[PDB]
RNA sequence: GCUAAACCUAGCCCCAAACCCCCACCUUACUACCAAACCUUAGCCAAACCAUUUACAUAAAGUAUAGGCGAUA
């Protein structure tokens, strides 16, 4: 879990649980080319390699080989109109390579107005014929 | 957005047996006669067409529907309108009568009337001063069916009937034109 | 397998999912324990699959299909953690009158002013640890005057603040 | 922007409710309220204090043009009788039907306030979201859970010294 | 440029309000009070001129030595301040000497 | 031309002007009392 | 408008209870 | 010289960038030479449950009966509990209804908290 | 004709009255986890320099009194 203080550890202590887990894991489509058994997730900056692979292989069920995770600096040059830096949060992007040669691909999801329209086609625009005098009058 | 218009019509009577909408449509006022609809038809049409010579833009927002306003008033903006009905032959007369769900009325006029229209700079552009000509036309108003009032919806224009007036002004109409290299062949 | 981290394919792109109603303190507390914790990842799931459908969707530029599903599970999340927290207190004093779990105590930082020392977890006692005696809990008089001065800052911004109200309250009495 | 200080026990006006005007624009036709803005107090009320505006213009494009419904401000309108067919003010008059109802001045009326679904493929039932399959229990959650589940452990967590 | 081209909104002024349908009413509760009270004791404002008038330096030596004890700290030095310069300037600066 | 006289260093931000420089004698109690004054948001840096 | 009471001199005798440490000292001894 | 801008483990010399670590928290201690021990008992192993036949699902049904707050009490608890236990056996010492004197004994000590979240 | 003009609440000043306010942080602050505090106020400024000297409710009274018996206190 993330914000929380831990029960410290003395040798022979029992195994630290954690009965309801409060990490939050998304994942996203690489921005350059992976290989086929790389999946690209994002975690939270207070989560570790082992974390991120007993996550995985605990409430999913996808049997990881290995995992390397990687910071990500957000920007900070990017001024509101006080000429304050604004900078959004860093990040911790984990690629795990799965086991037994399965394969992935982030699959491609995603495959009052008609007023305007209807008087649009019937706007009786211009008429250059006409050079400029309201058609209407029947007169 | 509650408009006080219909969309379109249902059924634009086609220029050259109707009691369900007549029951469907006085119910929901309770107080109206098809034979005073004339009268009204043609005093709304003459006074809106006064006023449009005024320009007192309140009364023809309150006399004409949205569907109708802005094009005339856009033309009509920054140039006189020098309208005048004069001595009717013709009484008016109901077409017919149609029915969330607003109906509609359409009506036959044939007047006498006469029309003016200068440039923002005063000269003449369209229409004789006073020359009193006879006219033919069809105007659908349309009802919205609470306070809905009998506004003046829109006219249509018959195929069958003569092509408009000639204009004063010269005009080009510049149509197939040249390309970099497309030539005019 | 890692399927569960999109919903069924019939969704996809839908641009609308009926959803549901969010959990209820109350109707979460007529729960039992086990079958709490089961909700508890069952919401888990649910939740990773749209904050990954969230990230996806903004990475497309095409709208999230119907963001308030998100919205709607964090608030039950943040409900179900109320509950079993509720009952966590509602066994610590009634096993040992504590009103908090963490220990702490109050204490008087280097500059002053009265601050909640929450206690670290430490396997040397007190007396003889070598950073801990570093880290001053007391004020030298210097300190003094300072706190003065702090507290009138205080009290003229609450001044002001209170002044400033009556102010348009009067003004609005002028108009009516 | 002064509004003047009418809070929710003195305000009377809802969304919905049948209100006729004082003054301004269309006086004294009745309309209903789609939305009380409580914040600005702005009443929109279906086709009345309506002001026709311009949609789609450009410099010279002019597009059509709409009666936006301007709201009202709630001195500028009251509410309208049932039967009576007159604005009464609305004076909070305790009742036995109700303790805060709207009540006419003019007359002992007490007038109402104004104020669908299908189970989806991830919804739970109703009857099975209220079971109390909950039995008192002194346990912690982590005790329970790990009695139910047959989670072992032995080792006992030795002393720390908080501070 | 230094002249306005709007009127401003007309002030109303309700010459007939409250506080000014009495001002002056008990401004004479001793010719005609039996003398308990005195004017000086129906005049509200600072604890340190109820019926008193003094220059500036007399004015802030008064606010020192009757409620310079509960004053903010800041507020006190420059009032401090403000004595040793009007003294400097009393004393020692002017025409007529 | 001239004006390289600040060759920059983090080492020596930390062990000159650092929290627990100010904090290690009275004096810089002072300057960081000062500073939490006058409502600063870099007290030291 | 019925103008405000007159002032009038609190009527009866002035004993400010000992307890609170804003009474003056000169307003407690056997001299007041 | 950015002093406005939050210090991480980014910004100083190479003794800085190794030291300061982020939030993540460590599973182990540092043995000679610079080599890493990494204790099981340090790494929290989550538990799971067994999802089979679960009849509760994310969302509840918009239909099902409106509820109120009224949040689990002390007393409201010990009430449920206790009361008919001690109402019962009264008519025949508090460990044998649920007390328990001191904590150091059980793994899930309440006060200070040890179990995690 | 451009550029420009023009506004009026945002708030603030003086008073009264009342005594006031989950997690991480002294190591390189915001980093889960190891062998000591007390000591007069100073001199600018006036004395036309400067050396003794030189301010920090009401009335008694600027009186007794001090003072290169002087500026002043």
């Amino acid at each position: 879990a993330r914000n929380v203080v831990y029960p410290l550890y003395r040798l022979g202590g029992p195994q630290l649980r954690v009965f309801r887990t409060n990490f939050f894991i998304q994942l996203v489509r690489p921005g350059v080319a992976q290989p086929e058994d790389t999946v690209q997730f994002r975690i939270p900056m207070e989560m570790t390699r082992v974390d991120l692979r007993n996550y995985l292989e605990g409430i999913y069920n996808v049997p990881v080989a290995a995992v390397r995770t990687r910071v990500q600096h957000g920007s900070n040059k990017r001024r509101d109109h006080r000429n304050v830096r604004i900078k959004k949060p860093d990040y911790k992007v984990a690629y795990v390579q799965l086991a037994h040669g399965q394969t992935f691909t982030f699959p491609d999801l995603f495959p009052l107005y008609s007023m305007l329209e209807e008087e649009r086609q019937q706007r009786q625009s211009s008429d250059p014929r006409r050079g400029g005098v309201p058609s209407w009058f029947g007169l | 957005i509650h408009l006080a218009c219909t969309a379109g019509i249902f059924d634009a009577y086609v220029p050259p047996a109707s009691q369900v909408s007549i029951r469907r449509i006085k119910d929901y006022d309770a107080n109206f006669k098809i034979k005073d609809f004339p009268e009204k038809a043609k005093d709304i049409f003459i006074e809106a067409h006064l006023c449009l010579n005024n320009s007192d833009h309140d009364r023809l927002h309150t006399l004409v529907t949205e569907h109708c306003f802005p094009d005339m008033t856009w033309d009509i903006k920054y140039k006189t309108v020098r309208w005048s009905f004069v001595e009717s032959l013709e009484p008016s007369h109901v077409v017919q009568v149609r029915c969330n769900v607003y109906g509609q009325i359409t009506v036959r006029m044939h007047t006498r009337q006469t029309l003016a229209i200068y440039d923002r700079f005063g000269r003449l552009m369209y229409g004789q001063e006073d020359v009193p000509k006879d006219v033919l036309e069809y105007v659908v108003f349309e009802k919205q069916l609470p306070y809905g009032s009998w506004r003046m919806h829109t006219k249509i224009v018959p195929p069958w009937a003569p092509p408009k007036q000639p204009i004063l002004k010269t005009v080009m109409i510049p149509g197939p034109q040249l390309k970099p290299e497309e030539e005019y062949e | 397998g890692l399927e569960e981290f999109f919903d069924d394919p019939k969704n996809w792109g839908q641009e609308k999912v009926k959803s549901g109603a969010a959990w209820t303190c109350q109707q979460l507390r007529n729960k039992s324990n086990e079958d709490l914790h089961k909700l508890w990842y069952v919401l888990l799931k649910e939740r990773n699959m749209l904050l990954t459908l969230e990230q996806e969707a903004k990475r497309q530029r095409l709208p999230m299909p119907s963001p308030e599903r998100l919205d709607k599970v964090v608030d039950s999340m943040d409900a179900l953690d109320k509950v079993v927290q509720e009952r966590e207190d509602a066994l610590r004093l009634l096993q040992t009158g504590q009103e908090r779990a963490r220990p702490g105590a109050w204490r008087r930082d280097i500059f002053g002013r009265i601050i909640w020392h929450k206690f670290k977890q430490w396997v040397i006692p007190w007396h003889l640890n070598k950073r801990y005696n570093r880290k001053r809990f007391f004020a030298l008089p210097y300190v003094d005057h300072f706190l003065r001065l702090e507290r009138e800052k205080r009290a003229r911004i609450k001044a002001r603040k209170e002044n400033l109200e009556r102010k348009k309250a009067k003004i609005l009495l002028k108009k009516f | 922007v002064v509004v003047e200080p009418i809070s929710d026990e003195d305000w009377y006006l809802f969304c919905g409710d049948t209100v006729e005007i004082l003054e301004g624009k269309d006086a004294g036709k009745q309309g209903k309220v789609v939305q009380v803005i409580r914040q600005r107090n702005w009443v929109v009320v279906g086709g009345l204090n309506t002001h026709y505006r311009y949609i789609g213009k450009t410099m010279d494009y002019r597009g059509t043009m709409i009666p936006s419904e301007a709201p009202l401000l709630h001195r500028q309108v009251k509410l309208v009788d049932p039967m009576d067919r007159k604005p009464t003010e609305i004076e909070w008059r305790f009742t036995e039907a109700g303790e805060r109802v709207r009540v006419s001045t003019r007359s002992g009326r007490i007038i109402p306030k104004p104020e669908t679904w299908i189970d989806g493929p991830k919804d739970t039932s109703v009857e099975d979201a209220l079971e109390r399959t909950y039995v008192p229990c002194l346990k912690t959650l982590q005790e329970e859970v790990m009695e139910a589940m047959g989670i072992k452990e032995t080792r006992k967590y030795k002393k720390v010294y908080w501070y | 440029i230094g002249i306005r081209l709007t009127l401003p909104p007309p002030k109303v002024v309700d010459r007939w309000n409250e506080k000014r349908a009495m001002f002056g009413v008990y401004d004479n509760i001793g010719i005609l009070g039996n003398f308990e009270k005195h004017p000086k004791e129906l005049i509200r404002g600072p604890i340190w001129l109820r019926g008193w008038k003094g220059n500036e330096l007399q004015r802030c030596i008064r606010k020192r030595k009757m409620v310079g004890s509960r004053m903010f700290a800041d507020d006190l030095h420059n009032l401090n301040k403000r004595i040793r310069y009007l003294y400097k300037h009393f004393n020692r600066h002017g025409k007529f000497r | 031309a001239r004006g390289n006289e600040y060759q920059p260093s983090n080492i020596k931000r930390k062990n000159k002007h650092g929290w627990v420089r100010r904090l290690s004698t009275p004096a810089g109690v002072q300057v960081i009392l000062r500073r939490m004054l006058k409502g600063r948001k870099s007290l030291s840096h | 408008y019925r103008a405000r009471p007159p002032p009038r001199r609190r009527p009866g005798p002035r004993w400010p209870d000992p307890e609170d440490l804003l009474t003056p000292r000169w307003q407690l001894g056997p001299r007041y | 010289a950015d002093r406005m801008s939050k210090w991480t483990s980014k910004r100083g010399p190479r003794s800085f960038r190794g030291r300061k670590g982020r939030g993540a928290k460590g599973i182990g201690f540092l043995t000679s030479g610079w080599r890493f021990v990494q204790i099981k008992e340090m790494v929290p192993e989550f538990v799971v449950p067994d999802l089979t036949g679960f009849k509760l699902k994310p969302y509840v049904s918009y239909l099902a009966p409106e509820s109120e707050e009224t949040p689990l009490t002390a007393a409201q608890l010990f009430s449920e509990a206790v009361a008919p236990a001690i109402e019962k056996d009264f008519k025949d010492n508090l460990e044998k209804y649920g007390f328990e004197p001191t904590q150091e004994g059980k793994l899930f000590q309440l006060y200070p908290r040890n179990f995690l979240r």
